[PDB]
C-alpha cells in the first residue's frame, strides 16, 4: 500500500485608503467697529458666511 | 493751540500737535487654512502547506 496527500494554502490582502480634506477660508471686512470685525470675520465652520 | 476736537465715537480726542492725523480706518481680514492627509497601507500573506 502506498498513499499520499497534499496541500497548499496561498492567501493575500492588500488594503490602501487616502484621504484629503482641503478647508480654505478668508473673510475680510473694512469699516465698523474692531470687535464687531473681528467677532464677524471669525469663521465659524458650520455657519461660514 | 490744537483744540479742534476730533470724535471717534462719542469721544473727542485732542490730536497732538507733531500728529499729521490719527484716523480710525478700521478693518479686519482672517485667513484660515486646514489641511488633513490620511493614507494607510495594509498588507498580509498567509502561505501554508501539508
Ligand atoms: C492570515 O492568518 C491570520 C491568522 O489566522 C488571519 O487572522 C484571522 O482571521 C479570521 C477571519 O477574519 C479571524 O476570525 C481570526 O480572529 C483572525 N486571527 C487573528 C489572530 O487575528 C488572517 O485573516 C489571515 N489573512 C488572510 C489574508 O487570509
Amino acid at each position: 500500500s502506498s498513499h499520499g496527500c497534499k496541500e497548499l494554502e496561498n492567501a493575500l490582502k492588500a488594503a490602501s485608503g487616502t484621504q484629503n480634506n482641503v478647508l480654505r477660508g478668508e473673510p475680510f471686512i473694512r469699516g465698523g467697529g474692531a470687535g464687531f470685525i473681528s467677532g464677524l470675520s471669525y469663521l465659524e465652520l458650520d455657519n461660514p458666511a | 493751540g490744537g483744540c479742534s476736537p476730533h470724535y471717534i465715537l462719542n469721544t473727542r480726542f485732542r490730536k497732538p500737535y507733531n500728529v499729521e492725523s490719527y484716523t480710525p480706518q478700521t478693518q479686519g481680514k482672517y485667513e484660515f487654512i486646514l489641511k488633513e492627509y490620511e493614507s494607510y497601507s495594509d498588507f498580509e500573506r498567509n502561505v501554508t502547506e501539508k
